């Protein structure tokens, strides 16, 4: 019966964090990216760097 | 659920991966080739697009041969295959201790995670020859035939081979259930057996409590090739960890001919030429470099053993066909199970003129020596007189002290099931059985005779026990013979 | 399935000779080494079951003479 | 887009070359739906199932019906799945081939239907059933001393005159009466004149309506007949899994599963393993029968006919099957011809489950009793026929006289012989034959005569034909 | 098993263009055979059909394949003689990998949900020409609108993702 | 500065690529020495020999270790000779891998030390010693009827847990001390702990300090199996020819070379030979076991134990070395189920030297005669197997009855099997064992039971255990 | 017996094709009867000699052989 808790529990955490990431991807579709695609060649150059 | 997240959230750095990827060309029956991946190493893990691991065997000019670990089904030509920079690690560790996984380490019983820390590789070096010392401490099994006739040491080999439905899996769990007040780790590699086979045999062990000490890795008969291969390199890689931190761990491989046919049919999927049997080349080699990497190593190492029981099924009791005669030119001994003693109701079942041990004898604990030499003369003669003299009438020291303590042979050595005895009443029983003892109670009745002697023995002679659990010798004779007398008198015919 | 005669020593001369043929009649270069066989590129008007001499002095019988190659 | 072009085709194999990225998986089924565009081609209907990946976009499939008639470039549709199959109660007294399309003349299943792969991974091992109980048949021979077993495999060894079928149809009047579960035929690779034989006996016995029958016999290609067990198995699963009751699952001639497995590896190209087997003998054979379990919802009970040739019990196709194997039936002629039904041959019929840990102690004393009776009374054959019946000894006259009893009280009045015989027929539960086997063997009914014992259910009908003749 | 041969053909006409010092002009027009190939697949075929002699298909690459360097029409009239016309696009594009191999040109596909500028692309090149060895390095950029704000780089079988998969990689770990 | 890359690893077997015109001969040692760069990584310390040649600057190796952890591309380096491997005085009394390296723990071989090369072509024609004398064994099957040879081949033929290990530790305790000369102890693909109790019972005997010991077992992969015989095979042939010195070579399992040869022949890109072998399998052990000869300046007497796959005495790599053998037992399974230890097959085992120009005439008559009645017994097996004892016609019933005590005065307790049953072991001389032979036939012990002959070493202890028994 | 009877042959020496093709061609004459209602014996003279020929053919086509080389 514990086992079959902790079960239930990892399942609704999972729903929780699948539905969190698609509408994360949707908040980031309506943002704008021109002030992000700066960021991003920032930050490919920081790993660069980094590697 | 939402304070770790937030934790979490609140712990995370921003980081970029790489990937070091190539693509398949070919799936088929379980084998892959793939374009790409230059810089993947020999028998490195790679992972395909759906969580599949896959092992690099070949490494060509302008591809790499992977070997499926699990499901292809859903693998297709175009798919991404990566890699993981690790050559063949299942998981290691004391957390893995009563969980049912699979070769590559894997939780299958549905308990959860399996948390561990270390891996070890799959495929590493045996024990040299100076890193090892002379197998001279006994495992003791429980069953009174095995600990009697064929013992076992701890680092050893012992084969345990005969046909099916013989009784060769009741013996290891026997075995594996006898060892809850030793020091020992026990591992059960399952490899082709029907998975109810293996889930009751997962359920008598936790009744016997035996899963607070033993790992089981099962590779089912429905699982492909690969992870049938895999499963004893899994279990010993399982076993060494504890084994170089010095403990001492037993490893029952169930049914390795089943490890040989599959290697057979992932080979010749291969295209590699096979030789007799339709059996690759190097099907030696395969249990070779398995079984000798099962040790007992020396004090600078540790002291640690491992001790392997791998299992052979003949086909119609053949020891001479070629699978067979390549297991037992690596272990130390075999037993050997009949089929006619099997179905005679002889269970254990063990033919006692073509199994023998090695090192065992050197592993005996200096009383079942003295007590059972004279019992392995008793049994050999009954039943090579036996199979002659069944029809007229001998002369009567054959037909008595031959015969009539040879039955008793037979009837003191047969065992329930599930039921292992300790080795000091193993001693006093084969003790009263060779002394003379057994002589007047019938045939019939030996086994009810030796069921009340251990409820004899554990109110009365208690300290006959507790000489023979701390001094390893047979108490005095005399001593001996008085309780053994008196119980005699006690005991009803019937 | 790759031809013995396909080494990139060989089909280098034989693009830089392509307008003008030279024969590898009497000498031969190796290709394979194994096994007490060889592979020989070359050796155009060989006989079949010839003795062949090598660069030590070592005897070779010419048996298979494929398209290419000489075996 | 998943439209593919025909490449290569020969014999029953057959290359289909898709774009790159839109490959179909393996075992996926692949239809082709070509009808003839002029008097110089023919009309086709042809499915495919995915066996390999090639390369260059190219895919090997092996085909479930001929070929002939196929044209390198026409085009094939990928479904998307393996071959989907009907399930549910549309499927109970009906005749099936490896499509799941009905060989019988009532009716098409509509498109609306729930169709399972007949690929399915095996349950887990945390889906099965952790105790091993007994599969309750009610046929005395059967449940007194080769017990089946829920999710057992069990092998029937017999044939050609000695009451296989009767058999078979009994098992399904008697899982379906007591148990409420449901029966699933599946004809491997069986001629197709006794699949119309087996038919017509369910369809005049009243076994048909909670059957489910699949034929794949040897008209077909092998890759057609390779496929039947698990069409048949698919429907079994059905009412294992969303029912939850315990479903029979009989295989005829197992053994043709194994060889079209090596019919089908020597069309693809395979390098042969030991003798002319596959090199996934072993691995089909576990991809068959580990789906043949009991869960914690139902369970499926396999019968199983087993061919051994060579009367070679080494082969590895039998030696393949016997390590899934739980009990066997030996039938045998001689009990047949004796007056016997069943014909269950008492002392070769073994089982794994006849043991005191799983069945009980008073079962298995009285089980092996029964079989060293029958056992002795088969050593004093040769004695009776050198000596006479009188003048051996008492014991072994009364061992005589008590094991002619019991060798006539295995056999029963089937329900299925209803309509031959006339008498009703019974369902004989365990304990009363336990019962019933021990007051034979404690001597309560030797003074009724034996021919009273013959074909009778119970130990109570005994007393009432013995005081009605 | 083509594209070892097609390296070991390609080799062999590397080598060839550097003894005659003329590396450009053979790069040059290997590109336009791989062009000329690319453009109609049906040429193949043709140069398979028996009803053709050796010396008629010699005549056609010797009136078609015209304009291109003497090496590459010897290396294509080789490669008809022994049957091996089928793998003239991949010695074209090992020929091409061992050229680039040479002037230290490396190629790598960058996946960016925007556009990127070239100054950016310089910037990637002055980067990961350290990172791979190579002196200078080339950039081909596809949008892929499912990508969100990053770029996803890849130089040859070695892809360097910084663009979505921060947010699958912490979804991952949450579950 | 001319080193190769890695193109192709397919498990034993490697393909390196050189540079035009600098590969390597065959059979010349490659070290891989790879230093592990990042995490994706392991460092790697690997020979390679040269196998074949392929085309276009590449070389087909077999690789002496595990290849796990190769990559393609990765550098190797040319050594420009074999495996060479330390010989002189300075490997008594240690213990080699095939690489020549120690493995004893007692130190380090100093790099100034002399290397021999292992591939050496074989000793001429007339370099050979052509000698045949008896080498006394202590054992009855060995010295009435298959008699050994002082100098050369001796070949323990049998099959699987049959005795030939049992065999090859009682000719080194009945030997080894009593030679005087150097051994040498080859251990191909056996098993390690029988390299560890074989190392420690040399410690105890003191017959290590003139004892060189290499160890191949059963753990390695297929390219060091190959190799290992000709690491104890040079090691030994240093001696017999710069010291001159009597040699004892055993070797144990000699039939795993070849095994190993079959493992990687098809990855080599061999067509199957007979069975599963390679197409091989005579030259590659002819020029093996065809160094292992006694010379002009020394001798090698080299006991080799053959193993033999499934009890199938006609397979390949048994049967292609009988021809090599001077002096051969065959063991048999048959024998070994009925408690005749050693279960040397009497009739199949020969020898070079029962002759009666060199072990007399007296042993001959005796030899031959036992010969014959074991081989009249043999046929009438049949005979007794369905009709029983009853119907041989008086002679037959003193041929079966004389053969039952002559195939159990085969049998003889060891000094070795002392840990198996308890029975101290006997040495039998030659003299001895064919007088109790010659009394066995003459009819003196048919009154004895046949119960008393087994697992005993002279006859007038037959006689002894006879009265013991109560007869 | 001939005013009922249809005799179809193929020798050892017609080509391996019309061997394997003999009893196809059998049932094809018979079936024609017996959906009209007639009933047709069949008798196929050594099939093992059709098993040979089909054998042969897919050999000759390099089909993969199985048991005995058939296919
Ligand atoms: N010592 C024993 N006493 C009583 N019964 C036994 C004993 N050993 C085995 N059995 C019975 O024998 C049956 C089969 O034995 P077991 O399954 O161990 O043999 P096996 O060779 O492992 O079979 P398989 O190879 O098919 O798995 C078991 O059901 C068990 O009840
Ligand atoms: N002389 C002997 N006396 C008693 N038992 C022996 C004798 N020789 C062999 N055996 C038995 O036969 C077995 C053979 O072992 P061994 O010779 O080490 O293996 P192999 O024959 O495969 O090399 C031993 O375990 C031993 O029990
Ligand atoms: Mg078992
Ligand atoms: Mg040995």
């Amino acid at each position: 019966i514990e086992r079959e808790k902790e079960q239930a529990m990892a399942a609704l955490r999972e729903q929780v964090a699948s539905l969190s990431v698609l509408i994360a991807s949707k908040v980031i579709e309506k943002e704008l990216t021109e002030q992000d695609q700066r960021k991003l060649i920032e930050a490919y150059i920081k790993d660069v760097q980094e590697v | 659920i939402s304070a770790l997240i937030k934790q979490q959230i609140e712990n995370y750095e921003s980081q970029i991966q790489v990937s070091d990827v190539g693509t398949v060309i070919q799936v088929g029956d379980g084998i892959a080739r793939a374009h790409g991946l230059d810089n993947v190493m020999s028998g490195e893990l790679v992972e395909f697009a759906n969580g599949v691991m896959g092992m690099a065997l070949n490494l060509e000019e302008n591809n790499v041969g992977i070997v499926i670990l699990g499901p292809y089904t859903g693998i297709k030509e175009g798919d991404e295959v990566r890699r993981t920079g690790r050559i063949m690690e299942v998981p290691v560790g004391e957390a893995l201790i009563g969980r049912v996984v699979n070769p590559l380490g894997q939780p299958v019983d549905g308990l959860g995670p399996v948390e561990t820390t270390e891996t070890r590789p799959i495929e590493s070096p045996a024990p040299g020859v100076m890193d090892r010392r002379s197998v001279h401490e006994p495992l003791q099994t429980g069953i009174k035939a095995i600990d009697a006739l064929v013992p076992i040491g701890r680092g050893q080999r012992e084969l345990i081979i005969g046909d099916r439905q013989t009784g060769k899996t009741s013996v290891a769990i026997d075995t594996i259930i006898n060892q809850k007040d030793q020091n020992m780790i026990s591992i059960y590699v399952a490899i082709g057996q029907k998975e109810s086979t293996v889930r009751t045999v997962v359920e008598t062990l936790r009744k016997h409590g035996a899963l607070d000490y033993t790992i089981v890795v099962t590779a089912s008969a429905s699982q492909p090739a690969p992870l049938l291969f895999l499963a004893p390199y899994a279990g010993v890689a399982m076993g060494e960890y504890f084994m170089y931190k010095g403990k001492h761990v037993l490893v029952v491989y169930d049914d390795l001919s089943k490890q040989a046919a599959a290697y057979r049919e992932l080979s010749l999927l291969l295209r590699r030429p096979p030789g007799r049997e339709a059996y690759p080349g190097d099907i030696f080699y395969l249990h070779s470099r398995l079984l000798e990497r099962a040790a007992k190593l020396s004090d600078a190492k540790g002291g640690g053993s491992l001790t392997a029981l791998p299992f052979v099924e003949t086909q119609a009791g053949d020891i001479s066909a070629y699978i067979p005669t390549n297991v037992i030119s690596i272990t130390d001994g075999q037993i050997f199970l009949q089929s006619d003693l099997f179905f005679s109701g002889v269970r254990p079942a063990i033919n006692a003129g073509l199994s023998v041990s090695r090192v065992g004898g050197a592993a005996q604990i200096k009383a079942m020596k003295k007590v059972a030499g004279t019992l392995r003369l008793d049994l050999a003669a009954y039943r090579e007189l036996e199979a002659f003299a069944q029809f007229g009438s001998d002369l009567d020291k054959a037909t008595q002290a031959k015969l009539a303590r040879g039955a008793r042979t037979v009837e003191v050595l047969k065992q329930d099931l599930h039921q292992p005895i300790p080795v000091e009443k193993q001693v006093l029983i084969i003790y009263a059985l060779t002394r003379g003892f057994l002589d007047d109670i019938p045939v019939e009745d030996v086994r009810r005779f030796e069921k009340e002697f251990y409820l004899f023995l554990d109110q009365n002679g208690q300290h006959l026990l507790e000489h023979i659990r701390t001094t390893k010798d047979l108490p005095n004779e005399d001593d001996l013979n008085k309780a053994i007398e008196a119980f005699k008198k006690t005991f009803v015919v019937s | 399935s790759i031809r013995a005669e396909e080494i990139s020593a060989l089909i280098k001369q034989q693009i830089e000779n392509y307008e003008s043929q030279i024969q590898v009649s009497d000498v031969g270069t190796v290709i394979q080494v194994g096994d007490g066989i060889a592979r020989a590129h070359g050796l155009d008007n060989v006989m079949s079951g010839e003795l062949v001499e090598f660069a030590n002095g070592v005897m070779g019988m010419a048996l298979n003479l494929e398209e290419n190659n000489v075996g | 887009m998943t439209r593919g072009r025909v490449i290569q085709v020969m014999g029953p194999v057959v290359d289909v070359k898709f774009e790159n990225g839109h490959l179909p998986a393996i075992y996926n089924a692949l239809k082709i739906q070509h009808k003839a565009r002029n008097e110089n081609e023919v009309d086709i209907d042809l499915t495919l199932e995915v066996a390999l990946h090639l390369g260059d976009d190219t895919v090997r499939t092996i085909a479930m019906a001929s070929t002939d008639g196929l044209i390198r470039g026409m085009e094939v549709i990928d479904t998307g799945a393996p071959i989907s199959v009907p399930v549910g109660e549309v499927t109970l007294g009906r005749v099936f081939n490896v499509l799941g399309e009905p060989i019988d003349l009532e009716g098409d299943i509509p498109a609306d239907a729930r169709r399972d792969p007949i690929h399915r991974p095996a349950p887990k091992f945390e889906e099965l059933a952790t105790e091993v109980e007994i599969l309750e048949t009610g046929i005395k021979v059967v449940d007194l001393l080769a017990p089946y077993i829920k999710g057992g495999k069990i092998g029937l060894f017999g044939g050609a005159g000695v009451g296989k079928t009767v058999l078979i149809q009994e098992l399904i009047h008697n899982i379906a009466q007591e148990h409420g579960g449901i029966s699933v035929f599946a004809g491997v690779g069986e001629r197709t004149r006794e699949g119309n034989d087996l038919y017509h006996e369910m369809k005049d016995s009243g076994v048909i309506s909670k059957t489910a029958m699949v034929f794949g016999q040897m008209n077909e290609p092998p890759g057609a007949r390779m496929r039947v067990a698990l069409t048949g198995l698919t429907m079994a699963e059905y009412f294992r899994d969303e029912q939850g009751q315990d479903v029979l699952l009989f295989i005829d001639n197992i053994f043709r599963f194994t060889q079209a497995g090596s019919e089908v590896s020597a069309l693809l190209g395979r390098m042969p393993s030991a003798v002319g087997y596959q090199p996934t003998l072993a691995t089909e054979m576990g991809q068959l029968q580990e789906r043949i379990t009991s869960t914690a919802k139902g369970s499926i009970t396999s019968i199983q006919a087993i061919y051994v040739p060579a009367d070679d019990y080494t082969d590895p196709a039998p030696a393949t099957t016997f390590s899934h194997l739980d009990a066997t039936t030996n039938l045998e002629r001689k009990l047949a011809e004796m007056g016997i039904y069943p014909a269950v041959d008492p002392l070769a019929s073994t089982s794994r489950a006849l043991a005191p840990e799983i069945v009980g102690e008073e079962h298995y004393q009285v089980a092996r009793k029964v079989q060293q009776t029958l056992q002795r009374y088969k050593e004093l054959q040769d004695i009776i026929a050198i000596l006479g019946m009188d003048e051996l000894s008492d014991e072994d006259k009364l061992v005589v006289h008590r094991a002619r009893r019991i060798q006539f009280f295995l056999s029963q009045n089937f329900h299925v012989a209803e309509q031959f015989t006339g008498q009703p027929g019974s369902y004989v539960p365990v304990k009363e034959t336990v019962r019933g086997f021990k007051e034979i063997l404690e001597g309560k009914y030797d003074h009724l005569p034996e021919d009273a014992f013959r074909l009778v259910g119970r130990i109570e009908e005994v007393v009432e034909k013995a005081k009605a003749m | 098993n083509q594209e070892v041969i097609a390296k070991r053909y390609a080799s062999a006409l590397f080598q060839i263009a550097l003894e005659q010092g003329q590396l450009d002009r053979i790069e040059e027009d290997v590109r336009a055979v791989r062009q000329a190939l690319a453009e109609n697949g049906e040429f193949l075929s043709l140069l398979s059909y028996p009803k053709l002699s050796l010396d008629q298909k010699k005549a056609l690459i010797a009136e078609a394949f015209a304009g291109v360097s003497t090496p590459v029409q010897n290396t294509l009239l080789l490669l008809l003689e022994r049957h091996r016309f089928g793998l003239v696009p991949e010695l074209a594009e090992q020929f091409l990998a061992l050229v680039d191999d040479a002037r230290g040109i490396a190629k790598a596909v960058a996946y960016s949900a925007r556009p990127l500028t070239d100054e950016e692309l310089r910037a990637l090149s002055d980067v990961f020409a350290q990172k791979v060895g190579k002196q200078t390095l080339e950039i081909e950029n596809i949008i892929d609108p499912e990508l969100i704000g990053g770029v996803r780089l890849r130089i040859g079988n070695r892809i360097y993702d910084g663009s979505v998969s921060g947010q699958l990689e912490r979804i991952r770990r949450q579950l």
